[PDB]
């Protein structure tokens, strides 16, 4: 039964083999809804995906926790888990149980934490400049799309920086938030023209004929979550000169505001007909945000607050912005929401342009998996990094194949296996390239595999996978592309592959019904 | 521990509110604010009564009834 | 390539000498019982000698083969 649980995780074993690495591919899922949705990442798959085996959900829950608490690693921890119960079964075939076998993998386990400590070469001094945001970023973006690695890589890095605030010898208070970033599309237009604006930019239209206010900064801006009608009582006030009566109150409603130098009137609710002629007179901005979610996260930007009521602009729940104008994004015609220096806002927004609409959805979420690595920057291990590209999953074999002969008992058998199932990263990343399998595997092995006349370790133990399809032949070191795993990543997937390999081998036995 | 709601409370007998303007209900709705806020300032006495400026002091309110969201500015002083 | 093994023998061998065992255990002693055995001959033949019953039966089992010798 041990072997009929690895089977139907094995069936879509194969799916996320393919994901990871620049050379991976993508698959295509069609939702309930009845439209095409695609992407690399696994955690958005696997919740579209109907899976009715409970052994399959358990790296399904293990999944989630590479994108929740991390922004990278929902393909690595598929593959890691994945190959630990084939490699497991070497182990059942010879009559071992699974208690050896899963306590195997503990002691492994602290041996390889343990090394990830010396595994570090460089710091990141998390100084936070354009330039140096480029070296965590890109190998995030990276592994989707690829070749748009190098222009998103300034899109990202811009808008990262003007989120996090300016402070100096202050590590306890948190900066950085994930919601602060939304990023926009819009059909048409090419990738170059993409650029990185201070504020949340809105695409719906002005709704009136007003397009957009002048460049005196700090414009009165008032957010009413009540839709925009007649005044009535708030007790009571139940209607059963009802239009002339609309035509007099709304009139004196809007006067008021407009006299203590409102410009824009923010309403989360429907717009009347009649609000709109008023408006114009009084050179007042319409702006209309039908999405409650947004209203939360502009308190935040302009200062505004909303307001349950209507016709009492109360100035202590007034904001303040700079600039607001109207924009050609993509072909048509938007009102930018934006500002220049004063009243800092932590809220920035990515605009992106193409002309095919699925890659749109791939770009869009890799900068929400990209973002979320700047989450991974803080104290707990966030300036550390390990070379990636296959480099760290070889060299950790030596080590652990060296502690196998050194820890006596039956520990022996399942910590050289442990170090066998770390082979299938650089396996699948010279599958996914269209490299032999006969060619890259043995190259690896000898690069970090020497006989140095020294204790001091020399040459390069840095040499990754290579992509090919260019240069000669061979490898090359992966630090000539800035492209690494960070430590955070890394050592954090390894506890969760090992806890979901786990809770596999640890069921010897399941019940289901008919569904 | 805080037995008495600082929600929003109304007038113990039935009434309603009659305004021409909406500067006029604001003038209305604080006659039925003042009920909470006379409660108030009862309770910021309390605190710098006995050991109000001692340092290593501090008062805290359970209340496991509601707050309004003007409580949240008075309490946040203090 | 599994090292699994199996058994399939020893349970239907002793299976197949508990069936052969009952056959003689109530034929031994002198308050045993006397069975009658025939086999084409039409000659009735009663005898509680535990060679002459595998003589006078052809048995297909294996088990019992051993047993007869």
């Amino acid at each position: 039964q041990i072997i009929k649980s690895i089977a139907a995780i094995r069936e879509l074993h194969q799916m996320c083999l393919t994901s990871m690495g620049p050379c991976g591919r993508n698959k295509i899922i069609v939702n309930h809804l009845g439209k095409i949705i695609i992407t690399n990442d696994a955690a958005t798959m696997l919740r579209e995906l109907d899976i009715v085996h409970p052994a399959v959900k358990v790296l399904v829950m293990a999944t989630e926790q590479q994108k929740i608490d991390m922004g990278d690693g929902t393909n690595l921890v598929m593959i890691l888990a994945g190959e630990l119960l084939n490699v497991s079964e070497k182990l059942i075939s010879m009559g071992l149980s699974a208690v050896e076998i899963i306590q195997g993998y503990n002691m492994a386990r602290k041996f390889t934490l343990k090394e990830l400590d010396e595994m570090v070469v460089g710091e990141i001094t998390d100084k936070n400049d354009k330039n140096e945001l480029l070296k965590m970023i890109k190998p995030v973006i990276s592994s989707k799309k690829y070749g748009s690695e190098d222009i998103l890589s300034e899109l990202v890095s811009e808008a990262v920086s003007h989120v996090l605030p300016v402070a100096q010898q202050a590590g306890e208070i948190p900066y950085f938030n994930v919601d602060s970033i939304r990023v926009v599309k819009i059909m048409g237009g090419s990738l170059s023209n993409s650029t990185v604006i201070k504020g949340m930019v809105f695409n719906r239209e002005p709704e009136g004929h007003v397009k957009s206010l002048s460049e005196d900064k700090k414009h009165k801006v008032a957010v009413f979550t009540c839709p925009l009608d007649i005044a009535n009582t708030e007790t009571k006030g139940t209607v059963l000169d009802f239009s002339k009566g609309e035509e007099k109150q709304i009139d004196a409603m809007m006067k008021e505001i407009a006299d203590m130098g409102v410009e824009c009137i923010v309403a989360g609710a429907g717009v009347g007909e009649l609000a709109l002629h008023y408006l114009n007179r009084y050179g007042i901005l319409v702006l209309k945000v039908p999405s409650k979610f947004e209203l939360r996260r502009l308190c935040r930007v302009c200062g505004a607050t909303p307001l349950p009521r209507l016709g009492a602009p109360t100035p202590e729940e007034l904001g303040l912005v700079e600039t607001v104008k109207t924009m050609e994004i993509g072909g048509d015609r938007v009102t930018v929401f934006k500002q220049e220096q004063g009243e800092i806002s932590r809220t920035s927004t990515i605009i992106l342009r193409g002309a095919t609409q699925n890659n749109l959805d791939d770009i869009e979420r890799a900068i929400d998996d990209g973002v979320a690595a700047v989450k991974g920057l803080m104290k707990p291990s966030g300036g550390k990094l390990l070379p990636g590209a296959g480099a760290t999953e070889i060299e950790l074999i030596s080590r652990i194949t060296k502690y196998g002969e050194r820890t006596p008992g039956l520990l022996q058998l399942a910590i050289k296996q442990f170090a066998v199932a770390f082979e299938v990263v650089p396996r699948t990343l010279a599958e996914t390239a269209g490299l032999d399998v006969n060619e890259v595997l043995p190259n690896l092995y000898a690069a970090h595999n020497v006989t140095e006349p020294g204790a001091v370790k020399t040459d390069h133990l840095y040499k990754g996978v290579d992509i090919d399809g260019e240069s000669d032949e061979g490898v090359k070191d992966i630090r000539e592309e800035n492209i690494y795993d960070m430590l955070a990543t890394k050592k954090f997937a390894i506890n969760v592959a090992t806890e979901a390999a786990t809770t596999v081998l640890s069921i010897d036995q399941i019940i289901m019904a008919k569904k | 521990i805080l037995n008495v709601s600082l929600e929003y409370e109304k007038t113990e007998v039935n009434s309603g509110f009659f305004y021409s303007s909406a500067d006029q209900r604001d003038k209305l709705a604080a006659s039925e604010r003042k009920f909470v806020d006379a409660k108030l300032k009862k309770i910021i006495d309390l605190k710098n009564e006995v050991c109000g400026m001692d340092p290593d002091k501090g008062f805290v309110i359970i209340n496991q009834k509601g707050i309004d969201p003007m409580s949240l500015d008075v309490f946040a002083k203090h | 390539a599994e090292s699994l093994r199996r058994d399939a023998a020893l349970k239907v061998n002793v299976t197949s000498a508990e069936g052969l065992q009952s056959v003689l255990e109530t034929n031994l002693g002198p308050k045993g019982t006397l069975k009658m055995l025939v086999d084409g001959a039409g000659n009735i033949k009663l005898t509680k000698d535990g060679k002459v019953l595998l003589t006078e039966m052809q048995i297909q089992s294996p088990t019992a083969v051993l047993i007869a010798r």
